[PDB]
């Protein structure tokens, strides 16, 4: 029963913590070249010197669905929360396009979304990378 | 029949056509059971039958008509499982637009939002449609009397007044003859209880055989209220001309 | 035709007739179990189950046929005895929940229609099997007595008696029966003197058994669930051996 | 007449044999034993009917049961033959048609073919009709056979068996002078348990008439062999910790 | 793990057609005639109401759809999909364009979104394509009025008469004797209307068609005075005894 | 009672009618389409001892490695899919060193072997209860000789189905029965470092069907104070000469 | 897992997948058949023959027995085919071994190789025993020519089942003959056993032979043990 | 035949209404040397019978301790039996950390069901396949379990699972009365257990190397007895 998004800070870090970017020559510590970031960047910087209202935005939508979601196991039961999930869970994995970023018109049903727009509907949005194989592998997990 | 998939899945056959949904179309007549739904000047009435052939059975858990919120109502035809998972989605998704919204759901949007749900169901191939028929009934605030039904293939559809089941033709038929009569496209009564008695004797000359006040479930709506009745009531109606 | 070929090999597929065949396999499953019974008298719910005899090797104090959902509500089932036990945990939890939100034992309807969507969930996708047991629950709460029945499709209903596993044909016409004859009602030592006797009747099958009954009446334990002490459980065995000969 | 069921999707012509050996075992007895070169060679008990009635094998020092039996029915004067097992290839198909079948219909001056079809694996369109089960036939694509209008087939396929039997039969250069006639029973089924779906094959069958000699069959009759379809007959009692 | 992809629904057969874009059109031709006229003041897009049974209030459903005030939106097939699409395309119009430009989308790119949604939908693994077919019409400043059609796969072509659905080969040839590049929005009107008269079986007055007009603005229909610049709707739905009265005319 | 096909042997997940895992039983097929490992264990040191397969004359002699170094005392030989091996070997090497920045000592034989065993079993469920990691069971068997101060000279085989056995004597690969018939008949609890190599360079000579030569086989041992060694190609040739005059004594 | 694949349907299981002996799937003409040879040899100077396949090889020691080969059994097929059948002998008693392979190797060979075998044998009616495996028999089974122990649905295929076909059936009827049968599971040429089956095996192959218990089991046991075909994944798999 | 139409996974009921996996998965413990466990008021024990691959290699270890208080007995696959000793002894730590409190084995036992059945009702797993035998001590004296990878758990005086356990369980069943009350004396305890699996051996002798013993008791932490530590019960 959460209105604002709680517990978004780290508790720990790790030179390995990103899988998806893993050098291969190190597997302990993270490739720079394909994280593509600008090179000069390390990971305790973003630790610290954030704007304080970017976790409750990141979170929001996350967090409503989330006391949505109590409120149905509250006073439906079980069953209602676990179909919801099955359905969303259901819709996101048998999606896989890799041109486009825009999600899906049943995906926008369940959300109850249809006829509303926010700012992420608004604005949705190198060398190495950005291409069909690297979603390949991220989505099959190979 | 489907001959390699569509047998499994929502896809389309060479004759373009969704096997799956037709069969949950035929799934909807598996009790047996039929409902009428009339409107009168200021209620919407709703008749079903009541079959309880096993003398174990309590008849007073035995319904399929739900309340969905203050002012709707509905009715299912089909297979209670089923019935009973859309009439709690049908709750939430009421109390979420009131929520979002700032003001009651309208019964015509409800319906759309469940159609659009089936079509969901019709589209994508690991999920299954539901094989019910849901008829929602209220008194709209801008509307007035309304009856909005919706089925497995996502279409929904309002209506001056419908009935389902194995023998839906046959009231259709009497339905459109008594407003062929009378040249309205609703009941001039001014109290909900003879529009009742109306959609009693409907049914009554429509199926035959009459019954008695057990064999029947009646929901009536209001500007304010839906309510259905209990037992007594419906035999004081029954009484009552 | 009770075969369904090429509609019966995925659990949430429709037949050409709107039938869903894997749901029907789970009951024909279900009614091959062990035969089970519930009866509701005018102020509480008596069940009875046909255990067998087990080896001696058994702690006799350690299997319980008849199991507790709550203080006032019992259970009993016929089919798998995985699925039985995963549906009885899921009750429990129910109960628990909606007791620890709301401060009240949870009332019987209440119960069955979230058991009932817990078990209606499992028919509508492939990657799950429908539930193979069938289930006859009941207790009391602040309206009276309440006796439910929930099969592996989802569907439960109020009963004024339910039977189910392999005697479910004589045991149902023997409620029948013990139903007409009682048109005012029934007291809870009438309820489980008749409860064993129509264990004892529908038992057909060269193999010795052993019967199990469980009370939960608001005069005779205040309307909590209880199991029967020696005194009572001789009395109704010999009144059901009296009736078989 | 000789009845000769093919292997084909759910094994449906071989179950409707057992149903006719069966359900009016007293017409029938076991008469000769074929050639198994071109099958799965077999061997196994004797089956009999469920009901207790006597064995078809009515030969007392006989024990073993082959892949490929022949049965005869003097009240009626048909010939049925019992496949246990596939050929070994399709290539030997022609061979089975032509060294084997050919010679016993010779050998015996025999004046059916029953089959199923699956509809996913029609590549040639030859289901004109889905809205009906069966297909009645009397004597790329061939068009030498006359279906009834009411069949689901007008025409057959060149990668079915049928066509290389039908064309091993007529293109025999020695074939037999007493075949007159040939009858090609067809229905559209799916795989599983098809004990039913054979019942009711073999029900059209004879109500259509297309055997004149076979008489209706009102109780219906299994073997014992069926019984362990699905494993041993008390396996269910077995698994304690699964069924209560 | 097995359940991180799901295999193409659609897929080439040995010929080189996509089966399941094939069925979608065949379930499109057996739908209910929709129809589209392009003249030079305007554009009429008109259908044929279909009912259940008579107790139905064809009023509630309506096959003819606003997409911006100056975009308008018929069908032939199947309704629910169009009921999904029409959303979506309303959102779309505003999310990709308006919210940037200030302005409603010119009609080719919302028909291009169109396009591509339901492109999307024939290259997935776990969606049917959309068995629909779409006649979208429309006005704008540097273009004029243009009328398209969308397939279920996805591609759309621009038509100065067209028609789909169950009737559709004898309405193109109607069309095609009955077209001209000095036409005028009534004579449109008329030349639908009679168009439509061929194919609807049963009774031909204003409750079983349905009419929209992409014409001149009509700034009574913009619910506020006080801005001269403000321009009206352009998309306009004929009113049933407008229909009753053109027909006994 | 008639001939229809089975297929409970496809898929890694499904039973047999009486309880068998069919996957298994063939990737222990394909393990046995490798070439021969044999080892030796004794109270000097344990000997593992390969059989090079060269499909062309043109592969490099210095290119097959079935013996690695997971660590200075333990050693590994292969039989099967190299690919397989590869990562199972990648793993045990992070094993051990991990276990030595942690403990500041060496990690036993038994739980180094433990450890490729739980990976081996990733197939299915995990020993810790992890996710499903691969698709199928592992085509390799794994042959690890060590030493360590609480049990000594040790050598297990390591199978797919994620159990390992201890063994004085075990031979893999395609040789490998009638290898073993002789490891049964020849191996007793006396035998010292050089008679252990003998025995080894006999059998490997045995199970080979070319002429046993430097360029064919290899030859390794583990001991307490060297370590991990493998011979190189002048010692191994020694150790065939003076097995050969040994053979042509009698 | 959310899901299972929707196209995953399984095909129809009345086809066995054999292999196939020509490529020409649409040919009008015979299929030519294998032709077999075989050897020079005194049959009437053995009085008992053993037939069976390479799954009970480890019944038959080498070294305890005298068994030693005598001649090769030549099967061949042009459409070319060519295949090679060891014959040994021990003591009075022979041994055909057949190399049975689903994958590789079509029945109609063993088919051919049978029928061979018994038109040879049935010249001098010696004692035959047959020794296989079935896949469809809940226990061990001991049957002759005037008995059968099968209860259906039970049934032999197979080279087995060619072999007493052709004893039972063929052109060589009346034949004594002594079959055992183990159960078992796996495609022909990759069956398994389990190991009671193998010890009830080795006891009844040692008393229809006539040789003394202890040692023979012992080395029975020790050719199971050691990497045989029959017991791949025991070990490994089941504690 | 119907029964192969029908069995392809968990997920799937035949027309009669049987689940062939679960039942081929209960079919595996077959494949497993046989395990006894029985006890009294006051001990628990287990004896195994254990196998090896050949003359050449080790025993295969049957009986794993799970905490100082309780441990258990294996028959049939070795993966199951891994996971599930693993996560009981998981199950253990976590209560002894968390509430300075020794894990019940009526509770090991319920989550040992509750892990089991959700294999037998999902896509995409297998049931398990290993039969166990649970002695323990707590505050409520000496337990025994059985589970069955179907999710099953019985509560027993004396059991034996795994090939030809038969004889084992009928001597246990005969001489219920005499091992029920033998309370204080371990020894008398071990002995009838290695007697009562004498039964279910077959053309085998117990030797110190294929007998494993294991004890828990009041006094008495959960102790495994190999080798020579067998060779006074032998």
């Amino acid at each position: 029963m959460n209105i604002v998004p709680q517990d978004t800070f780290k508790s720990q870090v790790s030179t390995d913590q990103d899988k998806s970017v893993l050098s291969s020559a190190v597997p302990s510590l993270p490739d720079t070249l394909r994280q593509q970031e600008g090179g000069a960047v390390p990971l305790s910087t973003q630790l610290n010197d954030r704007h304080p209202l970017e976790s409750t935005l990141k979170n929001w939508e996350t967090t409503q669905r989330q006391r949505q979601m109590e409120q149905y196991r509250q006073i439906f039961g079980i069953a209602e929360p676990m179909k919801r999930t099955m359905e969303m869970e259901i819709v996101n994995r048998t999606d896989f396009n890799p041109l486009s970023t825009n999600g899906s018109i049943h995906r926008d049903i369940l959300l109850n979304k249809e006829c509303s727009i926010d700012w992420e509907d608004v604005y949705p949005g190198t060398m190495v990378g950005d291409d069909v194989h690297s979603k390949i592998e991220k989505q099959l997990g190979i | 029949s489907a001959a390699g998939y569509d047998r499994h899945i929502t896809i389309f056959s060479p004759e373009g056509r969704l096997y799956q949904v037709e069969y949950a179309f035929k799934a909807t007549n598996q009790t047996n059971i039929n409902s009428l739904a009339v409107r009168g000047k200021d209620c919407t009435v709703v008749i079903s039958q009541k079959k309880v052939p096993d003398k174990l059975l309590d008849p007073t858990t035995v319904s399929y008509i739900f309340c969905i919120s203050r002012t709707i109502g509905m009715v299912v035809n089909g297979p209670i499982p089923d019935a009973r998972n859309a009439a709690l989605r049908a709750k939430a998704e009421a109390a979420e637009f009131r929520y979002k919204y700032g003001y009651d759901m309208p019964c015509d949007v409800l319906a759309k939002r469940m159609a659009n749900l089936s079509q969901i169901y019709t589209q994508r191939a690991y999920m299954r449609p539901l094989g019910v028929i849901l008829t929602f009934v209220s008194v709209d605030e801008e509307l007035g009397p309304s009856i909005y039904k919706t089925d497995p293939a996502g279409y929904y559809v309002g209506y001056k007044a419908t009935a389902t089941g194995p023998k839906q033709q046959e009231i259709t038929t009497n339905l459109e003859n008594h407003f062929k009569k009378s040249k309205i496209d609703h009941i001039n009564e001014e109290s909900w209880e003879k529009v009742v008695e109306f959609a009693i004797t409907h049914m009554i000359d429509a199926l035959g055989t009459e019954f008695s006040k057990n064999d029947l479930e009646v929901g009536v709506a209001t500007k304010d209220k839906f309510f259905t009745l209990s037992a007594e009531n419906i035999e004081e109606r029954l009484v009552a001309i | 035709t009770s075969i369904g070929t090429g509609y019966d090999l995925s659990n949430s597929v429709f037949s050409p007739d709107g039938r869903n065949f894997q749901v029907e396999y789970a009951v024909k499953a279900v009614e091959n179990g062990t035969t089970s019974i519930g009866i509701k008298c005018n102020d509480g719910v008596v069940f009875a189950v046909e255990k067998l005899i087990t080896s001696k090797l058994l702690v006799p104090q350690k299997n319980v046929k008849i199991q507790v959902v709550d203080r006032h509500i019992g259970c009993v089932y016929s089919g798998l005895i995985p699925d039985g036990r995963h549906l009885v945990n899921r009750g429990r939890e129910e109960a628990a929940s909606f007791k620890k939100l709301y401060k009240t034992p949870i009332p019987i309807p209440a119960f069955a229609d979230r058991l009932g969507q817990y078990v209606q969930a499992h028919t509508l996708y492939n990657s799950v099997r429908p539930f193979g047991v069938s289930t006859i629950f009941g207790g009391v709460d602040k309206n009276g007595a309440h006796l439910y029945m929930l099969e592996p499709s989802g569907s439960y209903w109020g009963y004024k008696g339910a039977a189910t596993g392999k005697g479910r044909q004589s045991a149902k016409a023997e409620l029948e029966k013990l139903v007409d004859h009682h048109p005012e009602g029934l007291s809870a030592r009438e309820a489980v003197k008749q409860a064993a006797k129509i264990i004892y009747l529908a038992h057909e099958d060269e193999k010795d058994f052993e019967l199990e009954i469980s009370w939960c009446s608001l005069s005779e334990t205040n309307g909590l669930h209880k199991f029967v002490k020696g005194d009572l459980l001789q009395e109704a065995i010999d009144f059901a051996q009296k009736e078989i000969n | 007449c000789l009845v000769l069921p093919l292997v084909s999707v759910g094994n449906i012509p071989q179950l409707s044999i057992d149903w006719l050996l069966n359900s009016q075992a007293n017409e029938w007895e076991y008469l000769e034993a074929l050639d198994s070169k071109y099958l799965v060679e077999f061997v196994g008990p004797l089956d009999r009917p469920e009901d207790g009635s006597d064995s078809l094998y009515k030969d007392a020092d006989m024990k073993y049961s082959s892949a490929l039996e022949v049965f005869y029915n003097k009240k009626r004067g048909l010939f049925a033959i019992q496949q246990r097992t596939p050929l070994v290839s399709v290539n030997y198909l022609n061979n089975f048609i032509v060294e084997i079948i050919l010679p016993f219909l010779s050998k015996y001056n025999i004046s059916c073919i029953w089959d199923s079809l699956y509809a996913m694996e029609d590549e040639n369109g030859v289901i004109v009709r889905p809205q009906e089960v069966y297909s009645l036939g009397e004597f790329m694509v061939n068009n030498w056979l006359h279906f009834t209008p009411t069949s689901f087939q007008d025409k057959i396929s060149v990668d079915q068996p049928i066509f290389k039997i039908l064309f091993q039969i007529l293109n025999a250069s020695q074939r037999p002078k007493a075949l007159r006639s040939i009858k090609y029973c067809s229905c559209l089924a799916n795989e599983g348990d098809n004990s039913l779906d054979s019942q009711q094959f073999l029900q059209w069958i004879i109500s259509q008439k297309v055997i004149k000699n076979a008489p209706p069959i009102v109780k219906f009759v299994r073997p014992i062999s069926w019984q362990g379809a699905y494993g041993m007959a008390d396996a269910r009692d077995k698994f304690v910790d699964l069924y209560n | 793990m097995t359940d991180r992809y799901s295999f193409s629904l659609t897929t080439f057969s040995p010929s080189g057609k996509l089966g399941q874009i094939d069925y979608a059109l065949t379930a499109v031709k057996q739908g209910v005639t929709s129809l589209g006229i392009k003249a030079t003041n305007g554009v009429v897009i008109a259908t044929e109401k279909k009912s259940s049974s008579p107790l139905a209030m064809s009023e509630t459903l309506s096959k003819v759809s606003l997409l911006t005030p100056d975009i308008g939106a018929v069908y032939s097939g199947m309704g629910p999909d169009y009921r999904v699409l029409v959303d979506k395309s309303r959102k779309v119009a505003h999310t990709s364009y308006k919210r940037i430009y200030g302005e409603y989308p010119p009609t080719k790119l919302l028909v291009s979104e169109v396009a591509k949604i339901m492109q999307e939908a024939t290259q997935s693994g776990g969606v049917r394509p959309f068995g629909v077919s779409l006649l979208i019409a429309g006005h704008d400043e540097f273009n004029g009025f243009s009328l398209y059609q969308v397939d279920p796969s996805g591609s759309y072509f621009p038509w100065k008469a067209t028609a789909i659905g169950k009737g559709s080969v004898a309405a193109k040839t109607f069309l095609e004797k009955r077209w001209n590049d000095e036409l005028e929005l009534e004579d449109a009107i008329h030349i639908a209307l009679l168009t439509l008269k061929e194919s609807v079986e049963g009774e031909f007055n204003g409750d079983t068609i349905e009419l929209a007009i992409i014409g001149d603005e009509n700034p009574d229909l913009l619910g506020y005075t006080g801005i001269p610049t403000d321009k009206g709707p352009r998309f306009r739905k004929l009113t049933s005894q407008e229909i009753n009265d053109r027909l006994e005319a | 009672m008639f001939l229809t096909r089975s297929e409970y042997d496809r898929g890694v997940s499904t039973f047999s009618p009486e309880g068998r895992l069919f996957q298994v039983e063939y990737s222990l097929e394909a393990i046995k389409l490798g070439s021969t490992a044999i080892g030796i264990a004794t109270k000097e040191g344990v000997v593992l001892g390969v059989e090079k397969r060269a499909t062309s004359p043109l592969l490099e002699s210095d290119s097959i490695e079935k013996i690695v170094e997971i660590d200075r005392h333990i050693g590994c030989a292969m039989s099967g899919l190299t690919a397989d091996a590869r990562s199972m070997i990648e793993h045990a090497r992070t094993a051990a060193v991990t276990h030595n920045l942690y403990y500041d000592e060496d990690i036993n034989v038994e739980s180094l072997t433990q450890s490729v065993c739980d990976l081996a079993l990733r197939f299915g469920e995990g020993a810790s209860g992890e996710e499903r990691l691969m698709s199928r069971p592992f085509g390799v068997a794994l042959l690890i000789a060590g030493h360590d101060a609480d049990d000594g000279y040790q050598l297990f085989h390591a199978e797919p189905s994620g159990t390992f056995y201890r063994y004085n004597a075990k031979a893999i690969g395609s040789g490998s029965e009638g290898a073993q018939a002789e490891l049964l008949n020849e191996w007793h609890s006396s035998l010292t470092l050089k008679e252990a190599e003998l025995l080894v360079l006999k059998i490997l000579k045995q199970v080979m069907e070319e002429k046993l030569d430097e360029n064919n086989a290899q030859l390794s041992c583990i001991t307490k104070q060297d370590g991990f060694k493998i011979y190189d190609n002048e010692k191994t040739a020694e150790l065939i000469k003076e097995l050969k005059e040994k053979e042509a004594a009698e | 897992m959310l899901f299972k694949q929707w196209n995953d349907l399984p095909e129809p299981k009345h086809l066995l997948d054999l292999p196939e002996i020509s490529k020409n799937l649409q040919s009008l003409e015979v299929c030519p058949v294998p032709k077999v040879e075989f050897p020079d040899l005194d049959v009437p100077q053995y009085s008992t023959a053993v037939i069976t396949t390479k799954i009970m090889n480890p019944l038959f020691p080498k070294n305890l027995l005298q068994l030693t080969s005598i001649g090769e059994i030549k099967t061949t097929l042009t459409v070319v085919y060519g295949f090679s059948f060891p014959i040994y002998s021990f003591g009075k008693t022979l041994l055909f071994s057949m190399e049975e392979n689903f994958i590789s190797i079509s029945p109609i060979f063993g088919n051919m190789i049978s029928r061979s075998i018994i038109s040879q044998l049935a010249q001098f009616s010696p004692d035959i025993i047959v020794i296989g495996t079935s896949d469809k028999i809940a226990s061990m089974k001991v049957m002759t020519e005037n008995e059968c122990t099968l209860q259906p649905p039970e049934f032999i295929t197979g080279f087995i089942g060619s072999v007493l076909t052709q004893l039972i059936v063929g052109p060589s009827k009346g034949l004594k003959f002594k079959c055992l049968v183990a159960p078992s599971e796996g495609p022909n040429g990759f069956e398994k056993l389990s190991l009671s089956d193998m010890g009830s095996l080795v006891d009844l192959c040692g008393q229809w032979l006539g040789f003394e218990p202890s040692r023979y089991s012992e080395e029975c046991y020790r050719l199971w043990r050691c990497d045989s075909a029959a017991i791949g994944a025991q070990s490994g798999l089941y504690i | 035949m119907f029964r192969n139409n029908y069995d392809g996974d968990t997920v799937t009921f035949s027309p009669t209404g049987r689940l062939f996996q679960v039942e081929y998965a209960l079919e595996a413990i077959k494949q497993g040397s046989v395990t006894v466990g029985l006890r009294s008021n006051t001990h628990a024990v287990l004896v195994a019978l254990k196998r090896n691959a050949d003359e050449l290699s080790s025993y295969q270890k049957k009986i794993i301790k799970c905490d100082e208080h309780m441990g258990l007995s294996l028959a049939g696959l070795a993966p199951d039996a891994r996971v599930l000793s693993n996560y009981l002894r998981q199950q253990c730590n976590y209560s002894s950390l968390v509430f300075n409190r020794k894990l019940a084995v009526e509770r090991a036992g319920h989550l040992l069901c509750d892990k089991a059945q959700k294999n037998t009702q999902s896509y995409g797993g297998r049931p398990y396949g290993v039969g166990l035998l649970i002695i323990g001590y707590d505050k409520s004296g000496a337990h025994l379990l059985e589970f069955q990878p179907s999710g099953n758990v019985t509560e027993l005086y004396g059991t034996a699972i795994g090939a030809r356990s038969q004889g084992a369980k009928t001597y246990l069943e005969r001489t219920l009365d005499t091992f029920i009350k033998i309370d204080g004396n371990p020894d008398e305890l071990i002995k009838a257990g290695v007697e009562a699996i004498s039964q279910s051996l077959r053309d085998e002798s117990l030797t110190v190397d294929n007998l494993s013993i294991a004890i828990v008791g009041k006094d008495t932490p959960f102790t495994i007895y190999d080798g020579e530590a067998v060779a006074k019960y032998i």
